[PDB]
This record gives structure tokens, C-alpha cells and sequence, in this order.
């Protein structure tokens, strides 16, 4: 079995989300470029090395296990009691990739919807900016993520659910300072949907990843434009100012 | 794919129903086929669904109460109801909903009136 990170929003504190999210970003990845980690090369990647399960857990002992590409980072199905569900696969070699998660399961299915949040966003009737975050949301998701398995959650509700559990898991690992966003909310017990700041990180990581890695003794050939809190946009040109804001990359060739 | 559901009527508090819906086309593939109701001016419920692997979800209200089956071959959909109450008072509606595997059909019968009454008095 792939390596097995726990988490439960019940009694949750910002201590146990940073615990987990520190868990997360140990089991994705020492290779720095420019004082920053790099993901795994997809090519030399063993298939044993491939993926990491996250186990959720919350109040109602409902639990769910996402899968997550150690390549990205990024969620590509998951688990729930006896069945298995798929983003649909972009190539071939992706879709023979995932036939090695879940083995065990009684059934297993594939959606007829990538996990883009573009995509995401029009299923689930919401865009991120109206999705909120924070223990709450998590709590729900889980257990809409472990319902749509036994019929009983839409295909909207779904939807949702993975925009908030990629944002709370994924960009937090991405990310410190989305991991930051998630544990004030769990701080003050605040549920609230991600600010301009968050989404255009978000929309930004794979252009931020090459920028770094083809940067000029870190300097960027051209300047990344990212928003503030208020939605006003600015401009980075150097990877120092970014080390505190993201903590993982995609490997550039 | 149209749905017909039949079965409804009026039974006093603690009777049962058995309510049916017929497809007009094969619902094997379809991952979602649920049993919804919708109470005078309030908003439609999920009662009951069973995927298309056999799993079953029922809403609280309803635990120990209902049974939802599904004939794959026959094209249909069944809600059993025991155990009656004035709650249980609304019109019921079968779904079957792809739900994004395979597609994102979602296909809703015209409905049918349950009512959980003692004799009106006129
Ligand atoms: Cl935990
Ligand atoms: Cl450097
Ligand atoms: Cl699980
Ligand atoms: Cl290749
Ligand atoms: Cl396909
Ligand atoms: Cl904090
Ligand atoms: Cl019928
Ligand atoms: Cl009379
Ligand atoms: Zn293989
Ligand atoms: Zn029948
Ligand atoms: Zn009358």
C-alpha cells in the first residue's frame, strides 16, 4: 500500500492542520531549486513511488481516502467503503496509472469530468470565490464525498466538495501561505470562501513553478502578476520574496 | 429516457405504500436511480437512491421505515413504505441521474401524490 497520511476535523486545531499538511509535504518529497523543493520527476518514477492517500475522518466517523499524483500534488480519485472513484484520466499513461490505487475495491468508476477547477466550478454551480473554506466545509465534504458512494449526494454537491478538499489539502501542501489561510479559519472558527490572493496563487502554481526553475540566479526573465487581498494586482521578480509563500513545485525539465 | 411512477394514494397513519417506477429505457449503466418528495410549498428531498453496484443511502426521516430496490433488467424502481405518518404526507418523485459517470443525464418522473390522513370530515 502507498503511503497513508490521517486527518480528522473532529477536534481539529490549527496544531493537528499543520501537523497534517507538514505530513503531507513529507511524504510528497531535499531537491531544491533555489531554496525550494521540487517535486518528483515524472519520468523515472517508479509506480510504487507514484501516489500518497489521504485518509479524512470527521464527526460523524464517516471516512474517505483522497488519492494525490506525487507529481503535483494534486487529487486524482479517491476512496469510500467499497468503491473507488476517478477524474477522468488525460492520457493513457495516466489512466494505467491509476488501475494501481485502490486495488481491493468492489467497484470503481471513472467521471466523465477531469478535476480542473474550471471544470469543477461549473459542475458544482459555484465558482471558488462563493465556496467557503475552514473546518466546516471540510467536515460537510467528507461527508458528501463518502455519501455520493451509496447514492445518496448530486453531482453538484460533489463537486463542491472536491473544490474544497483539493484547496484545503493540495494548495495548503502547495503552499504555506494557503496553509496559513486554512489555519486562521481553523483559528477562529471561520468558514469563509479564499480571496482574490489565494485564487490567483492557485491559478498560478505550474506558471510560478517554471518561472523559479528557469529564473536567472533567481531572478525571473519576465515578472509574475499575482493579486492581493483586495484584488489589486502586483508584481514579483525574484524568487526570495516567494520563498516564504510557496513550499512545493512541479519538476521542470 | 421518460419515468412513470404509480402507486400512490391515500393510507392512514402507520399503512404502507408500495411505490413503482417504470423507465422506458435501460437504466443499468445509470449510477443514481433515488425516490425524492416535495411537501406543500417546501422544497423537494432526497428520500432513498441505490447505485447502480447496489449501495443504499436513506435520509434520517425515513431509516427502518422505507426500502428502495432497483431492477436493472426490468427497468425499474421501487419505494416500499411501512410504518406511515402525516410527515410522510407529499409528492414523491423517481430520478435516476447519471451524476457525471458515463454522462450527466438526470431524468425525473411527473410524481405522484402520497397522502397519510385520518378520514377527512367533510
Ligand atoms: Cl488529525
Ligand atoms: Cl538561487
Ligand atoms: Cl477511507
Ligand atoms: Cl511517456
Ligand atoms: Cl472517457
Ligand atoms: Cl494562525
Ligand atoms: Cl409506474
Ligand atoms: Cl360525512
Ligand atoms: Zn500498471
Ligand atoms: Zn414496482
Ligand atoms: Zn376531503
Amino acid at each position: 500500500q502507498y503511503p497513508i497520511i490521517n486527518f480528522t476535523t473532529a477536534g481539529a486545531t490549527v496544531q493537528s492542520y499543520t501537523n497534517f499538511i507538514r505530513a503531507v509535504r513529507g511524504r510528497l518529497t531535499a531537491d531544491v531549486r533555489h531554496e525550494i523543493p521540487v517535486l518528483p520527476n515524472r519520468v523515472g518514477l517508479p509506480i510504487n513511488q507514484r501516489f500518497i492517500l489521504v485518509e479524512l475522518s470527521n464527526h460523524a466517523e464517516l471516512s474517505v481516502t483522497l488519492a494525490l499524483d506525487v507529481t503535483n500534488a494534486y487529487v486524482v480519485g479517491y476512496r469510500a467503503g467499497n468503491s473507488a472513484y476517478f477524474f477522468h484520466p488525460d492520457n493513457q499513461e495516466d489512466a494505467e496509472a491509476i488501475t494501481h490505487l485502490f486495488t481491493d475495491v468492489q467497484n470503481r468508476y471513472t467521471f466523465a469530468f477531469g478535476g480542473n477547477y474550471d471544470r469543477l466550478e461549473q459542475l458544482a454551480g459555484n465558482l471558488r470565490e462563493n465556496i467557503e473554506l475552514g473546518n466546516g466545509p471540510l467536515e460537510e465534504a467528507i461527508s458528501a464525498l463518502y455519501y455520493y458512494s451509496t447514492g445518496g449526494t448530486q453531482l453538484p454537491t460533489l463537486a463542491r466538495s472536491f473544490i474544497i478538499c483539493i484547496q484545503m489539502i493540495s494548495e495548503a501542501a502547495r503552499f504555506q501561505y494557503i496553509e496559513g489561510e486554512m489555519r486562521t479559519r481553523i483559528r477562529y472558527n471561520r468558514r469563509s470562501a479564499p480571496d482574490p490572493s489565494v485564487i490567483t496563487l492557485e491559478n498560478s502554481w505550474g506558471r510560478l513553478s517554471t518561472a523559479i526553475q528557469e529564473s536567472n540566479q533567481g531572478a525571473f526573465a519576465s515578472p509574475i502578476q499575482l493579486q492581493r487581498r483586495n484584488g489589486s494586482k502586483f508584481s514579483v521578480y525574484d524568487v526570495s520574496i516567494l520563498i516564504p509563500i510557496i513550499a512545493l513545485m512541479v519538476y521542470r525539465c | 429516457v421518460q419515468l412513470v411512477e404509480s402507486g400512490g394514494g391515500l393510507v392512514q397513519p402507520g399503512g404502507s405504500l408500495r411505490l413503482h417506477c417504470a423507465a422506458s429505457g435501460s437504466i443499468a449503466s445509470i449510477y443514481r436511480t433515488c425516490w425524492y418528495r416535495q411537501g406543500t410549498g417546501k422544497q423537494r428531498e432526497l428520500v432513498a437512491a441505490i447505485t447502480s453496484g447496489g449501495n443504499t443511502y436513506y435520509a434520517d426521516s425515513v431509516k427502518g421505515r422505507f426500502t428502495i430496490s432497483r431492477d436493472n433488467a426490468k427497468n425499474t424502481i421501487d419505494l416500499q413504505m411501512n410504518s406511515l405518518k402525516p410527515e410522510d404526507t407529499a409528492v414523491y418523485y423517481c430520478n435516476a441521474d447519471e451524476a457525471g459517470i458515463g454522462g450527466f443525464n438526470d431524468y425525473w418522473g411527473q410524481g405522484t401524490q402520497v397522502t397519510v390522513s385520518s378520514a377527512h370530515h367533510s
